[PDB]
């Protein structure tokens, strides 16, 4: 290399951070926070988008003039991927979906597409590659969402050995589908749950913590070829966690049990929607899957990020659901 | 007119040598640690320093304290000055004690082994000003130069 | 002989807490009090009569888009004018800035003589007009 | 006459000099200096304790009747012990004349509010406070008028930078408008325009 | 290689041939990752466990005042004196004068243009050397 | 451990440093002959309280004020450092 | 005239072109680089040298008040031509 | 006569401190109403600690006139919050939630830039 991009300035909006990053799937929940943190320090952000340009408008104020660049890309087109990555020093992959569409299934978005980005990035000479897997990824899981995650997590680890795979738990935030999910069940009278919510333990993490972890992995030389596990600071039961949400939202709480097979039956009914389904059989699996514990993997604390409690920022997300002090839910001590 | 040299051949990044013995760019953390490790592994007369022609007093004192804290006193300069006798102990030994402005008060000037026209052009300009108005007498011991 | 009642305040006059300047630009700055040097391309001396106060230069970089000269220093263009040195130090002291003072450099009087151009025995006899 | 030179009105220069002396003889306790400019404007310079006496006399006296306050503003001179020069511009519909009254203060010494004499001074004094930081005692309602809420500093002071210290922006993470230290994509360029040759010898100062 | 700053990119003290101490001022900041010279040494020391006792430019100039107090009197020509004591010491040892003539390193204008790193990097100083060697043509 | 450097600061016209001034004039050449390898830096500024800095191994420095001392009383201070070292 | 770099990007009349590995080239993907095709240095070199019969000639750029400030050019040197400092036109003295 | 100056409100530091404490009580009792009217995401304890920090900065003042001004500004800043002339953006500007931490040690400042 003749030289790096030589950061200049005070780290503000008009500075130069020396980061030229291509963010795939930047128009979703997680990319709206990564692009903001990249542009808040004066980074060059290339945003390949598949949707209507009107739907990327909220990203324009996140950077100075000429710092956010938009391109068209196609999931199955290798040439389009190459145009977006050949000028970059880091590529971030946030492509994902919680349901299978007519044209894309979990295999297409979690295995083939992540493999194409990784391979083209290697052929184009990108240095840092960051892939977003799941904490509960496992080829022996009842959810096809989580099975494909595992397969993709390996083919990426083979195509780009020096990749920084980030495996977060369920993320919660303003635009999440985790806490906002356990608040729209009120439209159907009662709150169904498998086993009344018992037997399931979750370790949700904050959106900003996951975003601050991603940024620090770009700037840390000791994150190449390494896998992380971004998890929150507390473990809760799926029952009391949902109990806490309805308390903060201040809505009536009627938790009644429903068997596993019945939940799938109502799961298939919603899948008929040609729009974003309210719920799906796959979604029910992950909501009732216990979050794993992998002590051998580095977590947030290894990147300098301090995990944020769900209690400090539950009100921020559920303020909208209130019509017209809540006691924190119980936690599971680590033995 | 020599200021345009400040735009060429400049050092912009820290550089260390790789396995094949070629200087390659690196971060400040890497370069200082590699230097810091060696400085801890030596002391006494195993560490030396040399100061160039365009170094400032702040950097000279700082480097002196670093080498002293490993108990080294081999702080050298590229320009030789005799140390026999008083050496650098007395300032009067190595200064122009008449001052630049004091040449106008002289009546005889003896120049030994120097070409002030090029080693100090503005100090030579002052001798001529004294040679013109005050009717100064100048003698030289050295090669004939204009 | 004023009608209003007066109180005694035997303290250094310091206003660093009511001027609103961020502390980042009070302790780390170094004001320079000086009389501007004459511009050497001109013989005029009318810009060397008042005392000035400027602050220390900081980083300027290049805008990635156009190439303009960006800055993050909010005091890069600040210049104050004072009638005397004593009034300049007074303004720096009460605002909390560290300062250096450089004494005025006035050209010394010169002995001019048109007749020296044609000296009989001296070295000042010119050779051309 | 000279087509390009403004004509002189010596009649109005003699009348305004007579009235300036007239005022200084009636308020020796306060008047420090009276001057008349070459374009016939009258300036009464006073001690700051006489703001209410001097103004009340000019509003109510039968030979002054300055019943209208044209303007009230401040000027900042860092080189004086008392930086701030307070200026009152007055109008007289009876005698068709104007007059300027000036006093002084500094960052910490207050000045008496003129609202009792002129109800027009209510907002002008808030503006001097907001932009210069001069406190007016006994003001019915003193607070910032022109700057943003929570603004720190007094922007019309000669030492306050042109572009300020903070700039606003919308942050998507916190869903609100935030304030941050100011960084400029193009720095304001400073031009040294003054010529090194004296322009006006009539205003030359002693060396 | 540790990149430093040129004389136009730091507030630094220099002492001329008559002992007068003066200081430069920052015109532009150093390029790239280059840093102020005394800050590199003060940062190397901390990483080596030998932290030096000065962290700012005003502090490092207090140290100069301790070693040699005249290095903070700016624009003052402090006298030295003690020539007699210096001359008596010089006679304690004798040395022989070589027969070789006194020849200054610079004899013509050709040798005046390039004498340091900056002048050797100057393209204008290179056009001056070729002008006095070949000529106007 | 051993001594490394002696630094003497004094003024040129003040009476507070007249004692140090007389020491240099009369008994500095003898001192140097005893320690030819010891740097004895005599750095005299204007209007400074005279002092005697001594530098020991590994950057240790001890300074004793010499204000209003005398030639006979300035020798004792230098004897202390030349003999006793930290 | 415009000549292209080894990477396929055109070079402006000021000499500007992004090197091969410069990230700033991404601004031209799916877009173009504005380059003016009429290089002024080439256009003024096509103008014939005007022959005149005086030591000193005057140029105002043409159009009178629509040109440039009027300047007088000296043609005493036969080694080179006289060039106008404003418009670049050239003048020469006829065999004397 | 040089040190004889006109006061603003308080003739000595002892009377000035009385105004400082009355102002502190006003701010202390308003935080719960502020955190509720503006629907802030901070807690009342965080709000009351920010007031404490702001008062702590100017704890070394020994000029009664200066202290009077600080109280005058404090009372102005207080009237804006009570009457809801500020907005949620203005109140939250005391916290700097969207500014990354800036290092305080020499080495960290050395790595990033030139400022002291
Ligand atoms: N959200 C969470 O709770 C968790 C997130 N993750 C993973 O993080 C990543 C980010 O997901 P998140 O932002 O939170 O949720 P979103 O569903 O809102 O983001 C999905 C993004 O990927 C794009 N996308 C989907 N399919 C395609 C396709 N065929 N071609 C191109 N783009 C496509 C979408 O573009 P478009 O909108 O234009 O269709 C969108 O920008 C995912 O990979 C997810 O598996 C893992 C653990 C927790
Ligand atoms: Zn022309």
């Amino acid at each position: 290399l003749h030289h790096a991009v030589i950061p200049h300035g005070k780290g503000g909006r008009s500075s130069v951070s020396g980061i030229v990053a291509t963010v795939f799937g930047a128009t979703g929940f997680l990319g709206r926070y990564v692009v903001n943190h990249l542009g808040r320090m004066g980074s060059q952000v290339i945003v390949p988008h598949r949707c209507e340009p009107y739907d990327t408008m909220h990203l324009r104020p996140m950077g100075d003039l000429g710092q956010i660049i938009f391109m068209d890309w196609n999931g199955r087109d290798k040439d389009s991927i190459r145009r977006a990555v050949e000028h970059s020093s880091v590529v971030i992959n946030l492509v994902g979906r919680e349901w299978e569409t007519q044209n894309f299934d979990f295999e297409d978005v979690f295995v083939k597409i992540p493999q194409a980005i990784a391979q083209v990035s290697k052929e184009a000479g990108v240095e840092k590659f960051i892939h977003i897997s799941h904490l509960n990824a496992d080829i022996k899981s009842s959810s096809k969402y989580l099975r494909s995650k595992a397969v993709g997590e390996k083919e990426v680890r083979e195509t780009f050995p020096e990749a920084t795979i980030i495996k977060p738990a369920e993320i919660f935030g303003r635009e999440d589908r985790f806490l906002n999910y356990f608040a729209n069940i009120r439209w159907f009278g009662g709150v169904p749950l498998i086993s009344l919510g018992k037997k399931t333990v979750k370790q949700p993490v904050y959106i900003v913590d996951v975003t601050k972890g991603i940024i620090n992995a770009i700037k840390d030389p000791d994150a190449r070829g390494k896998t992380f596990a971004f998890v929150g600071p507390s473990r809760y039961l799926l029952f009391d966690l949902v109990q806490y949400v309805f308390a903060v939202a201040h809505r009536p709480f009627l938790p009644y049990p429903l068997p596993h097979f019945a939940y799938r039956w109502i799961g298939r009914l919603f899948e008929i929607s040609p729009f974003e389904p309210w719920t799906t059989r796959d979604k029910v699996e992950r909501i009732h899957t216990t979050d794993k514990i992998l002590p051998h993997l580095p977590g947030l604390e290894d990147l300098g990020v301090e995990a944020t409690p769900l209690e400090l920022k539950a009100i921020e997300v559920l303020r909208r659901h209130r019509t017209y002090d809540v006691q924190p839910a119980k936690t599971i001590p680590t033995s | 007119f020599a200021y345009d040299g400040l735009k060429r051949q400049r050092l912009t990044e820290p550089m260390v040598r790789n396995e094949k013995g070629l200087l390659t760019h690196t971060t400040w953390e890497d370069a200082l640690s590699r230097v810091a490790g060696m400085l801890q592994s030596f002391q006494g007369n195993d560490v030396a320093a040399i100061a160039g022609g365009l170094v400032d007093a702040e950097a000279l004192i700082a480097l002196k304290d670093l080498l002293n804290r490993v108990d080294s006193d081999t702080l050298c300069t590229e320009e030789v000055f005799p140390t026999a006798g008083a050496g650098t102990d007395l300032r009067s030994n190595y200064l122009l004690n008449t001052t630049i402005a004091g040449v106008e008060e002289a009546d005889v000037v003896l120049l030994v082994g120097t070409n002030p026209r090029f080693e100090a052009p503005l100090f030579n300009a002052r001798i001529r000003k004294s040679w013109l108005h005050n009717d100064l007498k100048v003698a030289l011991i050295g090669s004939p130069v204009d | 002989t004023r009608d209003t009642q007066l109180i005694t305040v035997d303290e250094k006059l310091d206003i660093t807490t009511i001027t609103g300047v961020p502390e980042e630009h009070i302790k780390t700055r170094k004001a320079r009090i000086f009389v501007p040097a004459r511009n050497n391309m001109q013989s005029g001396v009318n810009n060397t009569k008042k005392w000035k106060m400027e602050f220390d230069t900081r980083e300027r970089w290049e805008n990635p888009l156009m190439g303009w000269a960006s800055t993050a220093d909010p005091l890069s263009n600040l210049v104050l004018t004072f009638s005397t040195k004593e009034d300049a130090v007074a303004f720096a002291e009460k605002n909390g800035w560290s300062y250096d003072v450089e004494e005025r450099k006035v050209p010394k009087p010169k002995s001019k003589s048109y007749g020296a151009n044609f000296s009989w025995n001296k070295r000042t006899r010119v050779s051309t007009k | 006459t000279r087509p390009t030179v403004r004509p002189r009105n010596d009649v109005a220069h003699k009348q305004l000099s007579a009235f300036g002396e007239y005022v200084a003889e009636i308020l020796p306790k306060y008047v420090q200096q009276v001057q008349v400019s070459c374009f016939n404007e009258l300036e009464i310079c006073i001690h700051p304790d006489g703001v209410i006496p001097v103004l009340t006399f000019l509003r109510d006296h039968s030979n002054a009747q300055f019943k209208s306050l044209a303007d009230l503003t401040a000027v900042d001179i860092p080189t004086r012990q008392n930086r701030f020069e307070i200026v009152y511009n007055l109008l007289s519909l009876r005698f068709n004349s104007r007059i300027r009254v000036k006093t002084y203060t500094d960052e910490l010494t207050p000045i008496e509010s003129s609202v009792p004499v002129y109800k027009a001074a209510n907002w002008y004094e808030r503006e001097i406070w907001d932009m210069f930081g001069v406190f007016f005692a006994n003001h019915p309602d003193l607070r910032r008028i022109l700057t943003d809420y929570g603004f720190e500093g007094h922007p019309f002071r000669k030492d306050f930078p042109l572009s300020g210290y903070v700039e606003l922006r919308y942050d998507d993470e916190v869903k609100r408008v935030v304030a941050e230290p100011v960084e400029l994509a193009q720095e304001f360029r400073k031009f040294d325009l003054n010529s090194p040759w004296e322009a006006f010898p009539a205003y030359r100062q002693p060396p | 290689i540790l990149p430093g700053a040129a004389y136009t990119e730091k507030s630094a003290t220099y002492v001329n041939t008559e002992g007068r101490a003066q200081q430069t001022k920052v015109a532009v900041t150093p390029p790239g990752l280059a840093r102020e010279d005394w800050k590199i040494i003060r940062a190397l020391s901390e990483i080596a466990g030998m932290t030096l006792p000065y962290d700012t430019l005003d502090q490092v100039r207090n140290r100069l005042e301790e070693v040699s107090p005249n290095l903070v009197r700016y624009d003052d020509v402090e006298g030295a004196n003690y020539f007699q004591q210096a001359s008596e010491l010089s006679k304690l040892v004798n040395q022989q004068l070589l027969a070789d003539p006194l020849v200054p390193p610079q004899l013509t204008i050709k040798d005046f243009y390039m004498t340091d790193s900056i002048s050797r990097a100057s393209q204008t100083m290179a056009k001056c050397v070729k002008a006095v060697t070949e000529g106007a043509h | 451990l051993g001594l490394r450097e002696i630094r003497i600061h004094l003024c040129q016209r003040s009476p507070g440093s007249q004692g140090v001034r007389d020491f240099i004039e009369k008994r500095y050449v003898e001192l140097k002959k005893a320690n030819p390898d010891l740097p004895i830096l005599i750095r005299e500024c204007s209007d400074v309280q005279p002092k005697l800095w001594a530098r020991y191994a590994f950057g240790q420095e001890k300074n004793v004020s010499l204000n209003n001392f005398s030639a006979d009383q300035v020798t004792r201070a230098l004897e202390n450092v030349l003999s006793s070292k930290a | 005239g415009v000549r292209t770099s080894p990477t396929g990007e055109k070079v402006t009349h000021t000499g500007q072109v992004y090197d091969d590995g410069d990230y700033r080239k991404v601004r031209f993907v799916g877009r173009q680089k504005e380059v003016n095709e009429n290089f002024a240095i080439d256009l003024i070199a096509e103008q014939p040298v005007s022959q005149v019969g005086s030591r000193v000639i005057s140029c105002d750029g043409g159009g009178g008040a629509l040109g440039h400030p009027r300047v007088y050019i000296n043609l005493d040197k036969e080694t080179k031509t006289g060039t106008c400092g404003y418009c670049g036109l050239q003048f020469r003295q006829q065999h004397h | 006569a040089s040190t004889s100056v006109k006061p603003i409100f308080s003739r000595d530091m002892n009377e000035a401190k009385r105004r400082v404490r009355e102002l502190y009580r006003a701010w202390y009792r308003e935080v719960p109403n502020t955190v509720h009217l503006f629907q802030l995401d901070i807690s009342v304890k965080q709000g009351r600690d920010k007031v404490r920090e702001m008062f702590k900065k100017n704890a070394h003042i020994t000029d009664p006139r200066v202290v009077d001004l600080l109280v005058i500004k404090g009372k102005m800043e207080l009237e804006e919050t009570i009457k809801v002339w500020k907005q949620r953006t203005h109140v939250m500007r005391f916290f700097h939630e969207t500014e990354a931490p800036r290092p305080k040690d020499f080495l960290s400042k050395f790595y990033v830039g030139h400022d002291p």
